[PDB]
RNA sequence: UAUAUCGGUAGGGGAGCAUUCCAGCGACGUAGAAGGGAAAAGGGCGACUUUUUCUGGAGUUUCUGGAAAAGCAAA
RNA sequence: UACCGAUGGAGUGAGGGCAUGGGUGCUAAGGUCCAUGUCCGAGAGGAGAAGAAUCCGGACCACCGGCUAAGGUCCCGAAA
RNA sequence: ACCGUGAGGGAAAGGUGAAAAGAACCUCGAACAGAGGAGUGCAAUAGACCCUGAACCCGUCUGCCUACAAGCGGUAGGAGCGCCAGGUGUGACUGCGUGCCUUUUGCAUAAUGAACCUACGAGUUACUGUUUGUGGCAAGGUUAAUUGUUA
């Protein structure tokens, strides 16, 4: 019963959590973060705004698991979102599983490429 | 756990008994004169020094420009400087700082005497040196202190 | 048999990293720069409680001279008449009367001023 | 005594003597060899009657 | 009113309920009684007087709490560098708690 | 009980800790084993040892004796 | 206070500085070869600014007690 | 598998759950790319690379400190601030301090060696001598190969 109350405990608590996950995104996890710098703390509907023109590349997917997050708070409050009402919370980068690669290099040697990849969390919640 | 139950205390910034004085370099030697100013800004006079606090006076020196050096150490006495360009040393006397003003000759000879460290970058900022006897430092009420009493 | 102490060699490891901790860099938690740093550090403290003893008494010192200089005398003549008088207060209770019970440092002074 | 409480005679048995094995030992580093020439080599013998 | 005295070779300001810890007094119990002659200096709120062969007559008297208590492990390290040699060993000085009924 | 002695390289001597397995005697465990995180305490001295809690979800251990694939910081 | 017998286990057999007596060298060398002591080697602590063997001194552990050595007592820096 | 014309050389790679009950259906999104739910299940932070899930290495949050300061980064003192009842985090400022190993007469050495972590890695066994601790018998001590019974 011990793990069966942990787990009740555990999924009481995530209830007045709203969050968005990416996993495994095949893109170099510091290039990332310089986005999520960018956006951190920041009201959602600029932060929706900043990302649909910025010019990284790593801005388009960081957009939609916003839009993710936003729908998920939607969802569990139970109503839309009004305008200005919620911004990032909270928003981290971490380094995943990396491809290895081979690429020849002159007389004979050769050396590795490492093909990175990165998770993304992000929390919304209301300026209170 | 703590078994001393007998401790030495160590003064701090709040119980440190600071004070403003005024000394008198009438016909005082330069040296001389700057080693007891030295232990004045350090604390050495006081029963509760502490080395790692700045516990010292405020010193106010007056008729500096009265000071003396005997022998011939007003125009022999050499100090060397570098500014750390190649063939850049250059040479200066106690005069050339007296004739800049009292302050950077008591304040050279005074750094120098004083530990080398941020404690004594800190209290070679509590002196005041003037050429003569007019000084603006009311509402702090300095005592007259004579420095021949001093040992 | 086959035998691996695997848990006790790294318990011993994560008992000496636990001493480790606010270090500087790799010195904190990296293992052979950790325990490196560690054992310098050992000798410096064998080396600094010894030390300590002769700190310590420069203070009392140096807080005495102060006081007896107040009361009109040098250290050196008050401890002189001090030991010529008979007078066993060390150094350590002598600093604490000079800084916090100045009238008893001054009856002190007092019984040996003649 | 029975099987749960064997004892041998007092120093009848004798722990053996571990070399290599760090510096409090007393037996480590060198492990009782000193430092070079032939007698310090792995291999080495003693030509007997030279 | 405080006095100055020695206790197990230290000398000490002690007033009346004051718990000290001193050096370890072996052969005693808790709450055994122990007395402390060698008093150099009474200050009797203002009035101080000062022993050159002890202070005449004066003593403190006190009861021990607990007789043996441990101080804190110092690590005791030697270490020769280049040579081999090193050794680590524990140490933890013993007091006696004691606490301070009269002042004479 | 006193007195004396107790810096150490090569090196000699003494006494111990941990590890894997075995015999005998005791024990523990889904009302929570081993392992992993955190915290506290202990040892003439130390190698190390206990205890509390979270994770974990099935094995572990005391004493006496026995046997070793019996301990890493640099090759 | 540990010198010899007999037995078990060794390591070492590249030494160095200083003082003294000498050879060699140029009455050179932080040179080299012997002798007599000593220290470093294998030795921490104090003074000399900082120095393997110069001056003082041989570290069982702890202490926020005291006396001294060499050397010091105007300030950095303990004490006239 | 891969490497080599060939003879030949020669790897890495085990674990969901008791049972697939291996996630119907909803939401964001072009898309399961991924996630948030719902449902199954003792447990999904057991969700397919799936038991446990350490270090190096990489992040986020909270507390304290930090932009006049200079050397192996510690050690011994010591305010202030911050947490939870005498504990715990940080550390203004002060004293002292040229890593470690190896090789050497002598190494901070500008002599050698190591990117780091986890795992792996080096006086063992047999026989025959010899000395010794502890034992059994004792003017005697001891069996080897092998044989019998039950095993
Ligand atoms: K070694
Ligand atoms: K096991
Ligand atoms: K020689
Ligand atoms: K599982
Ligand atoms: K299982
Ligand atoms: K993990
Ligand atoms: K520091
Ligand atoms: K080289
Ligand atoms: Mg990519
Ligand atoms: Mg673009
Ligand atoms: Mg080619
Ligand atoms: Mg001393
Ligand atoms: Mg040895
Ligand atoms: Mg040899
Ligand atoms: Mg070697
Ligand atoms: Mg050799
Ligand atoms: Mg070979
Ligand atoms: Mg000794
Ligand atoms: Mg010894
Ligand atoms: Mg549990
Ligand atoms: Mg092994
Ligand atoms: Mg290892
Ligand atoms: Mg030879
Ligand atoms: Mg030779
Ligand atoms: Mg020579
Ligand atoms: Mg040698
Ligand atoms: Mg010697
Ligand atoms: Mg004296
Ligand atoms: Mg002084
Ligand atoms: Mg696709
Ligand atoms: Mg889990
Ligand atoms: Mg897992
Ligand atoms: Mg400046
Ligand atoms: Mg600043
Ligand atoms: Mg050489
Ligand atoms: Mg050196
Ligand atoms: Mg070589
Ligand atoms: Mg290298
Ligand atoms: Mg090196
Ligand atoms: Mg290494
Ligand atoms: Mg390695
Ligand atoms: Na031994
Ligand atoms: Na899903
Ligand atoms: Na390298």
């Amino acid at each position: 019963a011990r793990k069966h109350n942990s787990a009740e405990a555990r999924k009481e608590a995530l209830k007045q959590m709203y969050f968005a996950k990416l996993r495994n995104v095949p893109t170099s996890p510091r290039k990332m973060r310089l986005v999520a710098d960018m956006i951190r703390g920041m009201e959602v509907n600029r932060a929706l705004g900043v990302l649909k023109f910025s010019n990284k590349e790593a801005s388009a997917r960081v957009e939609k698991l916003l839009r993710s997050a936003v729908a998920n708070w939607e969802e569990k409050n139970e109503r839309k979102a009004e305008e200005g009402e919620l911004f990032v919370s909270r928003i981290c980068v971490d380094g995943a599983s990396t491809l290895k690669r081979l690429r020849p290099a002159p007389q004979g040697r050769g050396y590795r490429i490492r093909k990175r990849s990165n998770h993304v969390t992000i929390y919304v919640d209301t300026l209170n | 756990m703590d078994t001393l139950s007998f401790k030495t205390i160590s003064a701090n910034k709040a119980t440190v008994t600071k004070e403003w004085v005024i000394v008198d370099a009438e016909g005082q030697t330069l040296g001389r004169m700057c080693a007891k100013v030295a232990k004045l800004l350090r604390g050495k006079y006081k029963p509760n020094f502490t080395p790692h606090v700045d516990c010292g006076d405020n010193v106010i020196v007056i008729n500096a420009d009265k000071i003396v050096l005997s022998g011939n150490k007003w125009d022999g006495r050499i100090y060397l400087r570098h500014t750390g360009y190649p063939g850049g040393q250059r040479q200066f006397t106690p005069r050339d700082f007296m004739n800049k003003g009292p302050e950077y000759l008591f304040r050279k000879v005074v750094k120098g005497m004083l530990p080398k460290n941020r404690l004594g970058a800190k209290i070679i900022g509590n002196l005041y040196v003037y050429a003569g006897t007019e000084h603006k430092h009311e509402a702090q009420q300095p005592r007259q202190l004579d420095i021949n009493s001093l040992k | 048999p086959r035998s691996v102490n695997h848990v006790a060699s790294r318990a011993k490891r994560k008992r000496i990293l636990k001493l480790t901790r606010g270090y500087f860099g790799a010195r904190k938690n990296v293992w052979t720069v950790a325990k490196n740093t560690w054992e310098k550090g050992l000798t410096y403290a064998y080396r600094d409680r010894k030390s300590k003893k002769r700190n310590f008494r420069a203070l009392w010192i140096q807080r005495i001279n102060a006081a007896a200089r107040l009361e009109g005398m040098s250290y050196s003549r008050l401890m002189g008449a001090l030991h010529a008088n008979g007078i066993e207060i060390n150094r350590k209770v002598l600093a604490d009367l000079a800084m916090n019970h100045p009238e008893a440092f001054r009856a002190i002074v007092a019984k040996v001023k003649n | 005594m029975n099987l749960s409480s064997l004892k041998p005679a007092e120093g009848a048995v004798k722990s053996r003597k571990r070399i290599g094995r760090g510096p409090g030992s007393g037996l480590g580093g060198t492990s009782t060899r000193g430092h070079k020439g032939a007698k310090s080599r792995s291999g080495y013998s003693k030509k007997i009657g030279f | 009113m405080y006095v100055i005295v020695d206790i197990q070779g230290q000398q000490m300001k002690v007033e009346q309920g004051r718990r000290l810890f001193v050096h370890h007094i072996k052969d005693v119990e808790s709450g055994a009684s122990v007395e402390f002659d060698k008093v150099l200096l009474v200050d009797n709120n203002g009035a101080i007087t000062v022993g050159s062969p002890l202070v005449e007559g004066a003593k403190v008297v006190c009861e021990v709490l607990t007789p043996l208590v441990k101080g804190d492990k110092v690590l005791i390290f030697h270490k020769k560098r280049r040579k081999g040699y090193r050794k680590l060993n524990g140490h933890r000085q013993q007091f006696t708690e004691i606490l301070v009924k009269e002042v004479v």
